[PDB]
């Protein structure tokens, strides 16, 4: 019990584990991946056929019981051909526990709406389909929910730049707010931060 | 709290309280706006022997996900079901 | 014993018969757990869960010291637990989650860091 | 029920950038060079994606430095040169790829330094 | 533990009933209420008298940005750019290069204060406190220009509040 | 010192002045420009040396923890004096 | 090259929808510009709708037309509803924008843009 | 066919014989900390930053100079080697100056990095530090000689690569100072280079004092035309102006190097 | 609570207004008072503690109705237990210091970063660089005020 440093806690990691093997003993059919991070969450990484089947099993399921869609979001990592993370955090109130499913798919391909499940995935996935233009196929009522009406592009991938590309500005002649490309009189300053030395062993990549 | 007598057992009788002990402005209560200067303790790191730093490395303890299943018995459950709670012996019942 | 005024929570009304109602539910999720494979996963589990559950059911006569054995809140919610292993185990027919995986994910689908 | 397209993938048409911006752009496509003044070389790891340098003015007011370049500071990494070429080629950039530069491997011996017949005796240490 | 807000069953016996009805024809929980803003108008108000009284301040307090010296007069800024690095905002930039005696210093401070959110980051990775922000909250302006801060506008600053500054670190730099 | 130019505009402590056509000093036409006076290269320069008797002196720029990071300054070298890095002060070794 | 669709099979299903768009948007212009008050007639309306869809003509993916298409949806339901404002309407004529001519010798002379 | 087998943390790996364990790591993607060794220089082993526990040897070696011998398992994670990086850290801080703020090399310093990844996070060095008098070697590389971790790099560089015997050591123990002893300029068209391989602030370039940090120039890579050998370089910018001009590392060109003239 | 809480004009203004289900409020996302005004026993305090939370004693007040009024009467409950909390926390208070003495993570003190070379290495790189993060991701959360606040931090 070093004072500075985050205790282990063997016994949720365990709990955690078997119950992870349980998923993917239960759904072989869409489980691709299971694991328990260092500090006690699991994740379920399935594919995306899967959304309705898992997503209804974790939340029906007697020994399951995740009634409540804590969050769902999407993660962009341009490098992958599926460069969409789809994350599902659900809590289940009965057995006091948390758990993570993700998915992925591309800029083309649709994903299944869990709006059949989780009442609360509605307004999440209009978020994820305004912030990263992925198409959620049988959404009750899919449009922008964040952006700017006849806002043009996804500004959460990582390849729309941080100011965009049009800034608005009241113009007397029209006598309205105009849209006009995107002029900085301070440009933003990209950092280069990272040291060149490693930093954590424990995670190297093979070379 | 320069209310007259009689003004202050108006406002008590209105409110129904004893205003007078709980009042919402502060007088000569409160802490000096000058203080004595501090003398901070230090943490436990704060040592001159046995006190290598790679044995105190919290980031250096984190390690990658655990891989339960990958493509590359008795049923469970996440974790027990949680206890019932119970109910209040301040005051169960407002 | 006496019997609940309410079930504390908006929505949730009390049962009059929970231990007869219970006694239904868990039988028919044993009936359509019959037309799962044998060898399913699903099946074995949810038969294993579902049968201690009844048998509890049966050797406690009290709903307040069935309520205990349980461990699932009040027997309202045991019994909406139950119609909602129901209504998946009717669904799982038709999904099959029991089948092998049906696509493996790209190389480096799931490697973080990049 | 899947469905066959033969055709390359481009999604210009759905991004939203505007088309200057599309087809005026050159990416270049390369591992950064090792920063000569440390010998860590952590930062040699990855590919990187970053567009062609554009016009920056100094602001009247202040002197800053002002751009109407949107993608002045956008840069991408990938974990190989194919990734990031195959990222460039569905948003319609041009691009130029630059091959990874290794370090060459070396033949180091602390013995050499005291040779009896080489140059590679040295005279201080 | 738990407790229930709102789960109490009313007395039915005859005396209570006749409470309710007495509450409900005579209005008097309305009544209580009147009582209650009555007490109110007989209180002294909260309220000060500004712009001759002041709201309470601490030394930590963070406003207006100034400049430093060292008491020789020679300007505590040594231009490494740390503030610049922590901006939250990116409100700080710098330009620097060797002074006509050879000392380290910068031709450019800027801080952009329209830009700044005011957090005090850039006064904690100070390594010589130069850059502190002051107790000034009343600088508004009549034009944007105005708020945007210069080397020249940061020295004056500091000169103008140096007096109040010092007293204020030295109430806390204990605590730092 | 602040100087002013032929145009009569004060020249910064940076050096800074807009030139005899610059159309930017409009901007102080019938407004000022602002121009701190206390030049700290002539008050650094103000400050005497200070004669001490080792080889090493060591500068904090006074204050204790309210001065600058304390460094270590060689003053073995005659033909000039030590200078603080960070404050400017000056240090000789007394014969 | 096996991919799932979005919801056309095929380039013939897709331009059903395209067509189908466009016949929406056809009709709209006359409200649109009664609606918003626009100082613009029928006539320039349904020539940028038109400009708009001629920019994508280009296209032989079935799956980009079908996200094309769902926006071009979006886009109505956002102008029927007044969920957009004039200045929203507007914003498809950029009528501040200054020229910017298009040939070597005049960027040329103005900068270093290609 | 005359390869041998050693491990890596157990991970085996196939090297020439006369490999040393520094380069050894670096077959598996694992750099060994170092100040003294430069893989272009002569090897020298005095900083001991590189020292490295082989597994049931009782002595730390020093991966940088060490020969391989096969079967070795080099544990370049150990307590053991990781309380020697530690030891070795607090000795090079003990005297070094508090100048980061000041310094050209912050933010770019082998030092820092390495002292933030390697060393502990704290002194409990409670004595006056050393002081150093500073050396005019003239008009393109100033010498802050207080901050010199004495590891000899630009000695070796001066004798080997520009073939100028005029840097050396004088004095010894803890006095011993890098510097040409007389007053002496050191004018050879690669002197430049010698900025990049100080690892520290103790040389850094005139031109550039004070005038950037490393953290807020844009790189631009591109080729030097000074001459006819287009080294690569790497054009730093900020704020849309070019503030010095770095080698990048081209193997079959300039190596890691270029001329005063290109610098 | 003398204005409001009997006034039959407010209960007229927020009785039986906005009703929720305890089974609705799971499946909509709800958390918080949105949930306990329902009768849902729930509050992350007490089923997943955090920084000393497990060491206070106090009662989370719970709803019959899942109305406006069931859920003002919760806030209103809240805000005594808080009191409740405050008061556990002036007498409880530890000495020592106040942020983790590790200066890879937390900046030393600013004597110590004007004194000691290993102290002005980190609090420069912690100001300029930072501290760098072990790759993961983690989705932590709070009893916050309004409800249960997480991030899904990558
Ligand atoms: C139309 C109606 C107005 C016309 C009649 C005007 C009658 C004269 C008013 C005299 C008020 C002057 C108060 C005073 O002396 O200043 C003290 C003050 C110094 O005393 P202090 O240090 O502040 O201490 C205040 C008390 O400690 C703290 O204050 P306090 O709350 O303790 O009040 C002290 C005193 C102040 O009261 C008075 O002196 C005037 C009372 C007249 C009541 C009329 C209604 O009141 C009492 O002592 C209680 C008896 C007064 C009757 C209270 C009955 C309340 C209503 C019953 C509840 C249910 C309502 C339904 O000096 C001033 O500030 C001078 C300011 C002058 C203001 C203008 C006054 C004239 C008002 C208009 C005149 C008509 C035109
Ligand atoms: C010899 C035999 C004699 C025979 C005759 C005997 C007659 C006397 C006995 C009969 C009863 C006398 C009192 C009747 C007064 C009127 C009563 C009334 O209407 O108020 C009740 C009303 C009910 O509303 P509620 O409480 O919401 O619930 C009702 C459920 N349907 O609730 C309300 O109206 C509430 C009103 C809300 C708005 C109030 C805002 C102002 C409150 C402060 C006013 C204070 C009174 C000031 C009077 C000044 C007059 C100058
Ligand atoms: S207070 Fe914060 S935002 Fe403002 S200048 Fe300082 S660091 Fe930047
Ligand atoms: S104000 Fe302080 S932190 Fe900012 S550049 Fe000057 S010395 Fe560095
Ligand atoms: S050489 Fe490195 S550690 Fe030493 S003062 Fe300069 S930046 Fe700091
Ligand atoms: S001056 Fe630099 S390169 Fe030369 S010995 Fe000292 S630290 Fe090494
Ligand atoms: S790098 Fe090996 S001793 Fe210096
Ligand atoms: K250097
Ligand atoms: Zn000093």
């Amino acid at each position: 019990t070093r004072p500075t440093v985050r205790p282990r806690n063997d016994v949720a990691h365990k709990q955690l584990s078997a119950f992870g093997e349980y998923v993917a003993e239960i759904l072989p059919k869409y489980v691709q991946q299971v694991q328990v991070s260092c500090f006690n969450e699991l994740e379920i990484c399935i594919h995306p056929d899967g959304v309705i089947p898992v997503l209804t099993f974790l939340r029906d399921h007697s020994n399951a019981q995740f009634k409540s869609l804590a969050d769902l979001t999407a993660v962009d990592i341009p490098t992958r051909q599926n460069r969409f993370e789809i994350v599902y955090n659900l809590l289940s109130l009965r057995f006091n526990s948390r758990i993570r499913v993700k998915t992925y798919t591309d800029e083309l391909t649709p994903i299944e709406s869990s709006v059949p499940v989780y009442k609360a995935a509605n307004w999440y996935e209009r978020e994820i389909w305004d912030m990263f233009g992925v198409f959620f196929a049988n959404h009750p009522d899919l449009r922008r929910i964040l952006t700017d009406y006849g806002f043009e592009g996804h500004p959460f991938r990582k390849d729309f730049p941080l100011s965009g590309y049009v800034e608005l500005r009241y113009d007397d002649e029209v006598k309205r707010v105009v849209a006009e490309p995107v002029e900085l009189a301070q440009e933003f300053r990209k950092f280069d931060l990272n040291s060149p030395w490693e930093a954590f062993p424990a995670y190297r990549q093979p070379p | 709290a320069s209310a007259t007598r009689f003004i202050q057992w108006l406002r008590n009788w209105a409110s129904g309280r004893d205003l007078q002990a709980k009042l919402q402005l502060r007088y000569q209560e409160i802490s000096k706006r000058t203080q004595p200067p501090p003398k901070l303790p230090v943490g436990p790191s704060h040592k001159l022997s046995n006190n290598y730093y790679c044995t105190r490395d919290g980031r250096r303890e984190a390690m990658p996900p655990s891989i339960v299943m990958s493509s590359q018995k008795k049923a469970v459950s996440p974790a027990p079901p949680i206890k019932r709670w119970e109910l209040s012996q301040d005051e169960p019942y407002l | 014993g006496l019997l609940k005024k309410t079930t504390g929570l908006v929505g949730l009304a009390v049962c009059e018969t929970p231990h007869e109602r219970l006694k239904i539910l868990y039988t028919k999720i044993l009936d359509v757990l019959g037309h799962i494979p044998k060898n399913a996963a699903y099946r074995k589990y949810t038969e294993q869960i579902t049968n201690e559950k009844l048998s509890m059911v049966k050797a406690e006569p009290d709903v307040k010291k069935l309520e205990e054995r349980l461990q699932g809140g009040q027997i309202e919610e045991v019994i909406l637990q139950a119609e909602n292993e129901l209504s998946l185990a009717r669904k799982m027919i038709q999904w099959k989650p029991w089948e092998p995986l049906v696509e493996e994910p790209p190389a480096s689908q799931w490697k973080w860091p990049i | 029920q899947l469905i066959t397209v033969d055709e390359k993938l481009d999604i210009t048409t759905i991004t939203g950038v505007p088309e200057e911006h599309i087809k005026t752009r050159k990416a270049r496509i390369f591992v950064p060079a090792r920063n000569n003044m440390q010998s860590g070389v952590n930062n040699t790891k990855k590919w990187k994606m970053e567009f062609d340098t554009r016009e920056r003015w100094e602001n009247p007011l202040m002197g800053w430095a002002s751009t109407a370049d949107p993608l002045s500071n956008l840069v991408l990494t990938f974990s190989t040169k194919e990734d990031a070429v195959a990222f460039a080629e569905k948003n319609g950039w041009s691009y130029d790829v630059e091959e990874r530069k290794v370090p060459k491997p070396k033949s180091k011996s602390y013995g050499a330094n005291f040779s009896w017949n080489k140059r590679t005796r040295v005279s201080t240490k | 533990t738990y407790k229930y807000v709102n789960l109490r069953e009313p007395s039915m016996d005859m005396k209570s009933v006749t409470d309710r009805a007495a509450q409900t024809l005579l209005w008097t929980e309305l009544i209580r209420g009147l009582g209650m803003t009555l007490s109110y108008l007989f209180r002294e108000p909260a309220t000060i008298n500004y712009p001759f009284e002041k709201g309470p301040l601490s030394p930590r307090f963070r406003g207006e940005h100034a400049l430093r010296r060292y008491p020789s007069g020679e300007e505590r800024c040594i231009a490494c750019k740390l503030c610049e690095a922590v901006c939250p905002a990116q409100a700080i930039t710098i330009e620097a290069e060797p002074r006509a005696d050879g000392s380290r210093r910068t031709t450019r401070y800027d801080i952009d204060m329209t830009k700044c959110i005011y957090c005090g980051f850039c006064q904690e990775a100070c390594p010589v406190d130069a850059i502190v922000e002051g107790p000034n909250f009343e600088f508004s302006t009549e034009t944007h220009e105005e708020l945007l801060y210069n080397k020249e506008k940061l020295l004056n600053n500091g000169d103008k509040w140096e007096a109040e500054i010092a007293a204020n670190i030295q109430a806390d730099y204990l605590y730092r | 010192g602040v100087r002013t130019s032929p145009t009569g505009e004060k020249v910064t402590h940076t050096g800074q002045v807009y030139d005899d056509g610059d159309y930017r000093k409009v901007r102080f036409v019938g407004r000022q420009k602002e121009v701190n006076e206390n030049f700290a290269i002539d008050l650094i320069a103000e400050q005497p040396v200070s004669q001490v008797g080792s080889r090493v002196i060591s500068c904090d720029g006074g204050g204790g923890a309210l001065g600058h990071p304390r460094v270590y300054i060689n003053l073995d070298k005659e033909t000039k004096t030590g200078t603080c890095g960070y404050c400017g002060l000056q240090f000789r070794q007394q014969h | 090259t096996s991919v799932k669709p979005i919801f056309s099979r095929d380039m013939n299903e897709a331009k059903r929808r395209v067509r189908e768009l466009y016949r929406a948007w056809y009709r709209e212009v006359p409200n649109t510009v009664h609606l918003f008050q626009l100082d613009i007639s029928v006539k320039q309306g349904r020539d940028k709708v038109r400009e708009m869809f001629k920019k994508n003509a280009h296209i032989t993916d079935p799956r980009v037309v079908d996200l094309l298409v769902i926006k071009g949806k979006m886009e109505l339901e956002e102008t029927i509803k007044v969920w957009k404002q004039r200045t929203h309407v507007m914003r498809f004529f950029h009528e501040t924008e200054a020229p910017r001519p298009k040939d070597f010798l005049s960027k040329f002379y103005v900068g270093h843009d290609p | 066919s005359n390869l041998i087998e050693v491990f890596v943390d157990g991970q085996s790996v196939m090297v020439e014989p006369g490999t040393t364990v520094l380069q050894a790591c670096e077959k598996v993607g694992m750099q060994i900390p170092r100040f003294c060794y430069h893989e272009r220089l002569s090897v020298a082993g005095n900083c001991r930053m590189c020292l490295v526990e082989i597994e049931k040897a009782p002595k730390v070696v020093a991966a940088c100079a060490m020969p391989v011998m096969k079967g070795w398992n080099i544990l370049t994670n150990s307590e053991k080697t990781k309380k020697a990086r530690e030891g070795v850290m607090e000795f090079l801080l003990a005297n070094h100056p508090l100048d980061c703020p000041i310094c050209d090399q912050g933010g770019e310093c082998d030092l820092q990095d390495q002292s933030m990844m390697f060393g502990s996070d704290r002194s409990r060095f409670l004595e006056g530090k050393r002081a150093v008098e500073d050396k005019n070697i003239g008009p393109l590389v100033k010498t802050i000689m207080t901050r010199c971790i004495q590891c000899t790099r630009c000695i070796r560089f001066a004798s080997e690569i520009a073939g100028v015997d005029d840097l050396g050591t004088t004095g010894r123990g803890n006095d011993m100072q890098v510097g040409t002893y007389i007053e002496k300029m050191f004018m050879s068209e690669l002197s430049g280079n010698i900025i990049d391989i100080c690892p520290v602030g103790a040389l850094t370039s005139k031109p550039y004092a004070f005038t950037a940090r490393p953290w807020e120039t844009r790189k631009t890579e591109s080729i030097d035309v000074m001459d006819a050998v287009g080294s690569n370089i790497v054009v730093s910018t900020r704020t849309g102006e070019v503030m010095r001009i770095l080698p990048r590392m081209h193997e079959d060109i300039n190596e890691e190097w270029i001329s005063d003239k290109t610098r | 609570e003398e204005m409001l809480t009997n006034n039959r004009i407010w209960r007229n203004r927020t009785v039986d207004i906005g009703i929720v289900t305890a089974e609705d409020a799971l499946n909509y996302g709800f958390s918080g008072v949105m949930l306990r005004g329902s009768g849902i026993q729930w509050d992350l305090r007490k089923t997943q503690p955090y920084d000393v939370y497990d060491q206070v004693e106090f009662d989370v007040p719970i709803g019959s109705r899942g109305d406006c009024y069931d859920r003002y009467l919760c806030r209103v409950e809240e805000m005594r237990q808080s009191i409740r909390i405050i008061s556990q926390c002036l007498n409880k208070m530890p000495p020592g210091e106040i942020k983790v003495d590790d200066a890879k993570v937390s900046p030393p003190k600013r004597a110590e970063m004007k004194t000691s070379m290993e102290s002005l290495i980190h609090h420069f790189k912690l100001y300029t660089e930072g501290y760098q993060v072990p790759p993961g991701a983690t989705y932590t959360a709070i009893e916050a005020p309004k409800g249960e606040f997480g991030v899904y931090l990558v």
